[PDB]
RNA sequence: UAGCGCCGGCCAACUCCGUGCCAGCAGCCGCGGUAAUACGGAGGGCGCGAGCGUUACCCGGAUUCACUGGGCGUAAAGGGCGUGUAGGCGGCCUGGGGCGUCCCAUGUGAAAGACCACGGCUCAACCGUGGGGGAGCGUGGGAUACGCUCAGGCUAGACG
RNA sequence: CCUGGUCCACCCGUGACGCUGAGGCGCGAAAGCGUGGGGAGCAAACCGGAUUAGAUACCCGGGUAGUCCACGCCCUAAACGAUGCGCGCUAGGUCUCUGGGUCUCCUGGGGGCCGAAGCUAACGCGUUAAGCGCGCCGCCUGGGGAGUACGGCCGCAAGGC
């Protein structure tokens, strides 16, 4: 909540090409063939975005974090592994929201196989199944790791790159689910309800924004949590 | 609570090695006659499953109609594909004057007197979609002044 | 022509109990009480989902066969109502109810509308004093429909007006039983009629 | 050159609103300005103002839109859903006072050019004069 | 006195027998070559009814000559290309005229018909009375935003 | 050598002198016609060899008109972007031709590809519009009959409109 001057590395955008003209309002200028985000409008939108986040958090709402850019995977896997908001990390399966019932059936199979490997029924029905179901539970935990926490449809979603995760954005629009997103120059701002005009490539921007967001979430529900152990993931 | 009536039921066919294989498509309108309508198009290997699926899709796609004394507030003209729909309000005592598709759609919406005309393509699917978009493009004087507040 | 022939077959075909014989459509002998299916060899067979034209045509045929009016006069009355200002359906119903034979039936002078037609056609009915023998005569608000003084000694009128003791008449009608007369107070509203017919379906039928 | 400056302005407004622009510049003229007065008075635009481009005077029309909508296509509802020129060069349309159209059964406007100035449908009907049916907007 | 058409879909009304791409039906799609709701007959049904059908013709549906109200990349349809005559169309500002445009008053718009109201033949058809209308054109007066014209000015089009 | 078109920079000059365009007039690939010339290669017709059931073809060996030039005719076409001309408006990215400039790049004109909004029946089009508009010309109104018949105009004829 004090990220005014500590925003080191967020103003960096993508190149001159691969941009979206609809983002021109959130751009300050172009330095050395690279779009640089407007520093003022960044916090201008951050006010309203974080205010919506606090309102939805203190009401007890669930937010789905979505990240697949391979630069925010290890960060989302723990910033959402804090206060119990679910997440999707490896890839966004088509129909996680519109076909939410079938994916919940997949989650049922996940916890069923978890109950099988907890019961003494592991050894019966010989080793063929002990390998098949082992690999099946492996991949189910690989994909539905954070998604298993959703019992109903989420009240909002959080996206790291709305261009790379455009399918989740589209499904959220279809179901009238608010779309919080960390938008860059390559993204369409109209599809994002609450926009965060920052960098989606640099690890520091993602760590800063997501850490402060989860800190605001836990601050809305009381019991301020220690700083997130995602700094060591700078590497 | 919800009234349901099918527009048309057709049997389409694909070609497979050995012969043609059929698939049934059905249009279904659902309405409470209070100002809410819904249009759905379901496809299933059998007819009853297609009718039920079209009913589900019709309940999923709803349109709020701003009725004013059982008629429409202002004349509309909608081009869906090559099909054109022309809606025009009428005084009470007239009745719903329309083709089968728009008559069913507007009657299930709660309309009692209106003057319509289908133009261009008479295709029941495109005419149904044109009538749905027409009802979706309806505005009231309240909505008009709401837009022009400034 | 007046369709003259079997009547309760229409009670069956129309699917709704009609009253074309007066009595015996109230007694368990209407053949609609015991045979509600349409007539013919294929009456008991499973009916197919009728078309919209089927629904509108059957509704209009119900409304027409209720009064026993030919298609010519029926279409003429409908066009006449559509020319007038006001709701086409309610004005049409008020016109049909204004027919002299239907007024005779409503005032209890005859048990059925066809018996009322025979009573009018044979000069047993007077309007404001003058004898009128036209079932298609239109009654105006304020006209006194009376029984012919020379006919008040007939057996049928004695029976009919002997059964009308204690019975009530429509809100738009008054009845003097001792003098064997009545008055047409006003045109009846749609709420006043208990007809099992949707008039908008008939309007849509003639909209084609 | 422009064969119909008024229709050119109306088309500029149409194409600008269809992409949700902020404002649009139209080559200035007293007729266009008297039309934009009616536009701003009726509420189809936030307003207009005279500006200067490199050497020539123009009119900046500040467009007006509705609130951002939900679901797919969050683009807001257009305040000017439809704007069409009627009395074009080569086929000019003149109407008497009893021949003035009621646009969308009252919800729209019809801009008339009459001997008493540029008015709307209701304004000209109240004044009691007809003239050239410039355009219709609703 | 009750008759006439229809009963595969459009289109309201289904069975039996005969026939076997024969005999035939048919407004359009089409039906008949062994078990035809389509032919022929019967029973039954549907629609009208002193009428019911057929044919012809007109308008309609037909937005299918598109003023309202259509089109031309591949469905019918951009001329092989240019120069350019008549014609059609005409950037910004001021003024005069008032031809187009608009407004007021007035005359004309016979009667019958059409519309509305009341009334006369027992109703109706038919008829009478009264009322209301109305585009267009003539005249007098007025308005000048736009189109027009004349006079002047400007440089964003055009040319140099 | 003679000559047309066109683009950019300066903001210099005229002061609406503009757009389109029924007729008219001119241009108009190839083939074809006339007169004269030329004629290496190619090559309709044709002369043969093969192939084939036959081969008036494809394949092979020859070969005339023609292709070429001058002058004069002919007016056709898948004469094609199967998209008339002009102007204004409406996201961009990339490739390229050609100017100008503070020469990473910007700006202007032209040729391509991908694509916003939008359009379209779809394919697809998308600042080179098939989008949004305006002006003007041409043309369409089911298929066959038929681009035929008659008539007219044009042409030496073939034939064309
Ligand atoms: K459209
Ligand atoms: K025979
Ligand atoms: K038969
Ligand atoms: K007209
Ligand atoms: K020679
Ligand atoms: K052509
Ligand atoms: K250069
Ligand atoms: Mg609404
Ligand atoms: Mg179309
Ligand atoms: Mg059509
Ligand atoms: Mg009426
Ligand atoms: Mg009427
Ligand atoms: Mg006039
Ligand atoms: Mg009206
Ligand atoms: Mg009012
Ligand atoms: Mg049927
Ligand atoms: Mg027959
Ligand atoms: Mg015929
Ligand atoms: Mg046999
Ligand atoms: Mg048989
Ligand atoms: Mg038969
Ligand atoms: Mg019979
Ligand atoms: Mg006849
Ligand atoms: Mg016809
Ligand atoms: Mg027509
Ligand atoms: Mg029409
Ligand atoms: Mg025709
Ligand atoms: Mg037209
Ligand atoms: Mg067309
Ligand atoms: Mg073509
Ligand atoms: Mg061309
Ligand atoms: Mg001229
Ligand atoms: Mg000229
Ligand atoms: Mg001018
Ligand atoms: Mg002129
Ligand atoms: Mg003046
Ligand atoms: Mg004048
Ligand atoms: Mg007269
Ligand atoms: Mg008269
Ligand atoms: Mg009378
Ligand atoms: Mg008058
Ligand atoms: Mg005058
Ligand atoms: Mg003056
Ligand atoms: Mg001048
Ligand atoms: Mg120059
Ligand atoms: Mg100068
Ligand atoms: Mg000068
Ligand atoms: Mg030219
Ligand atoms: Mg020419
Ligand atoms: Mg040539
Ligand atoms: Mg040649
Ligand atoms: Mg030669
Ligand atoms: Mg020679
Ligand atoms: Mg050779
Ligand atoms: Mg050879
Ligand atoms: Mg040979
Ligand atoms: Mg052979
Ligand atoms: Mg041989
Ligand atoms: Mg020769
Ligand atoms: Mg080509
Ligand atoms: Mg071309
Ligand atoms: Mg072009
Ligand atoms: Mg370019
Ligand atoms: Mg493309
Ligand atoms: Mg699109
Ligand atoms: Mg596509
Ligand atoms: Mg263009
Ligand atoms: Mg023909
Ligand atoms: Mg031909
Ligand atoms: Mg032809
Ligand atoms: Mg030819
Ligand atoms: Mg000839
Ligand atoms: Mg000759
Ligand atoms: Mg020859
Ligand atoms: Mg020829
Ligand atoms: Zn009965």
């Amino acid at each position: 909540t004090v990220k005014e001057l500590l925003e080191a590395g967020v103003h960096f955008g993508h190149e001159r090409k691969r941009w979206n003209p609809k983002f021109a309002r959130y751009i300050y200028a172009e330095r050395n063939g690279i779009h640089i985000i407007d520093l003022q409008k960044t916090m201008e939108e951050l006010e309203r975005t974080f205010r919506f986040i606090e309102d939805l958090a203190m009401r007890g709402g669930t937010i789905l974090f979505v990240g697949t850019k391979k630069q925010a995977q290890d960060i989302v896997r723990m910033e959402a592994e804090r206060a119990g908001m679910p997440y999707v990390n490896q890839r966004w399966l088509g129909g996680m929201l519109t076909n939410f019932k079938t994916i919940s059936q997949r989650v049922h199979r996940l916890e069923e196989l978890e109950a099988l490997f907890a019961s003494p029924e592991i050894e019966e029905r010989p080793k063929k199944e002990q390998v098949r179901l082992k690999h099946e539970l492996e991949r189910l935990q690989k994909y539905l790791s954070g998604f298993r926490l959703l019992k109903r449809l989420p009240d909002a979603i959080f996206v790291v790159d709305p261009t790379k995760e455009a399918i989740a954005v589209r499904e959220a629009r279809k179901l009238f689910i608010p779309v919080i997103a960390l938008a860059d120059t390559d993204s369409d701002p109209d599809l994002v309800d609450y926009i965060i005009p920052g960098n989606d490539d640099a690890i520091r921007s993602i760590q800063l924004i997501l850490s402060r967001a989860v800190d605001l979430i836990i601050q809305a529900r009381g019991g301020v949590v220690e700083p997130s152990p995602s700094y060591a993931l700078v590497q | 609570d919800f009234e349901e009536k099918m527009i048309l039921i057709r049997r389409t066919a694909r070609m497979q090695a050995g012969g043609r294989r059929f698939r049934f498509g059905a249009l279904v309108v659902v309405g409470d006659r209070q100002g809410r309508v819904g249009l759905g198009f379901g496809k299933a290997p059998e007819v009853p499953l297609a009718v039920q699926k079209a009913g589900y899709y019709a309940r999923r796609n709803m349109v709020e109609v701003p009725l004013q004394n059982g008629t429409i507030p202002h004349e509309i003209e909608v081009e869906f594909g090559a099909s054109k729909i022309v809606l025009k309000p009428a005084a009470p005592g007239t009745g719903v004057i329309a083709g089968a598709v728009p008559r069913a759609i507007l009657e299930l919406a709660g309309v009692t007197d209106i003057l319509t005309k289908e133009l261009g393509s008479r295709n029941p699917i495109n005419i149904a979609y044109a009538t749905m978009e027409a009802l979706r493009q309806l505005r009231t004087k309240a909505d008009v002044e709401r837009l022009r507040k400034g | 022509g007046r369709y003259i022939g079997p009547v309760c077959r229409l009670c069956r075909r129309e699917g709704v109990k009609l009253y074309l014989k007066g009595e015996r459509c109230y007694s368990p002998k209407c053949a609609m009480e015991r045979r509600p299916y349409p007539p013919g060899q294929h009456g008991q067979k499973r009916a197919r989902r009728p078309s919209d034209y089927a629904v509108r045509l059957r509704e209009k045929q119900k409304l027409r066969r209720i009064y026993g009016i030919s298609e010519r006069q029926f279409r003429n009355l409908f066009e006449e109502a559509s020319k007038k200002k006001g709701v086409t359906g309610s004005v049409f119903l008020g016109l049909l109810e204004s027919r002299l034979d239907n007024v005779v039936y409503r005032l209890g002078f005859a048990v059925s509308r066809r018996q009322a037609r025979q009573l009018v056609r044979h000069g047993h009915i007077t309007v404001n004093g003058r004898r009128v023998d036209l079932p298609s005569y239109r009654v105006r608000p304020g006209d006194e429909i009376a029984v012919a003084e020379k006919s008040r000694n007939l057996e049928l009128i004695r029976q009919n007006l002997e059964a009308m003791k204690g019975r009530k008449v429509g809100p738009w009608l008054s009845l003097d039983v001792e003098g064997m007369k009545g008055k047409f107070l006003r045109l009846p509203d749609r709420e006043d009629l208990a007809l099992p017919v949707n008039e908008q379906l008939v309007i849509e039928f003639y909209s084609r | 050159m422009l064969t119909d400056p008024i229709a050119d302005m109306l088309t500029r407004i149409r194409n600008a609103t269809r992409v949700y622009k902020e404002s649009t510049d139209v080559p200035a003229s007293r007729f266009k300005e008297e039309i934009l007065r009616i536009l701003a008075r009726e509420g189809f635009i936030k307003g207009y103002e005279r500006v200067d481009v490199d050497g020539k005077p123009y009119l900046r029309v500040y467009l007006k839109y509705g609130p951002r909508r939900q679901g797919p296509d969050p683009r807001p509802e257009q305040v000017i859903h439809h704007i069409r020129r009627i009395s074009k060069p080569g086929r000019r349309v003149y109407v008497g006072v009893k021949e003035i159209p009621r646009v969308r059964r009252g919800l729209g406007i019809a801009i008339l050019s009459t001997s008493k100035g540029v008015l709307t449908d209701r304004e000209a009907r109240k004044l009691g004069v007809g003239g050239e049916l410039i355009c219709e907007v609703w």
